């Protein structure tokens, strides 16, 4: 099954289809975080595991800013990783419910800080998957999730 | 900025 929501790329530098100005990831892993990511350190483990696995990564979180955002962009440009980041849809309680929906749709697990989950301890089994993902300035489309 | 053994450049 697929889904779509009104949240565009957090940076035009995630674009990998110049002509159209879109982001297209094939058979990617999907990280679902209910927190704001500002320090990349806590991300290294999952990033390494995904990079070593040879798959692209879509990040859906509260936000991805500062150094965090910058390193993701620079290392995708350097070909060390291939990732894209967007904010979670909706607000408040609706955001949590929708984030959980995507998880179920993709067989992923929401890394909830509320219930005390650590991103450093996140594993590939916690990540979701889908056949394809398309992102533009305004929307994110998940195609055929596991 | 440092570079992990696998080449990831970060602060």
């Amino acid at each position: 099954e697929g889904m779509q929501f009104d949240r565009g790329y957090l940076s035009p530098y995630f674009i990998n289809k110049p002509e159209t100005g879109a982001v297209e990831l094939e058979s990617p892993f999907i990280l679902l975080a209910d927190k704001k990511i500002s320090n990349i350190r806590e991300m290294l483990p999952v990033l390494e595991a995904v990079a070593k696995a040879g798959k692209p990564l879509l990040i859906i979180a509260e936000d991805v800013e500062g150094e965090a955002l910058a390193t993701l962009v620079v290392n995708t440009m350097r070909g060390i990783v291939k990732v894209a980041a967007v904010k979670a849809p909706g607000f408040g309680d609706r955001r949590k419910a929708m984030l959980q929906d995507i998880a179920t749709l993709t067989g992923g697990t929401v890394i909830s800080e509320e219930i005390g989950m650590e991103l450093e301890k996140a594993t590939l089994e916690d990540l979701g998957q889908a056949k394809r993902v398309v992102i533009n300035k305004d929307t994110t489309t998940i195609i055929d999730g596991v | 900025w440092m570079t992990t053994p696998w080449g990831f450049l970060h602060p």
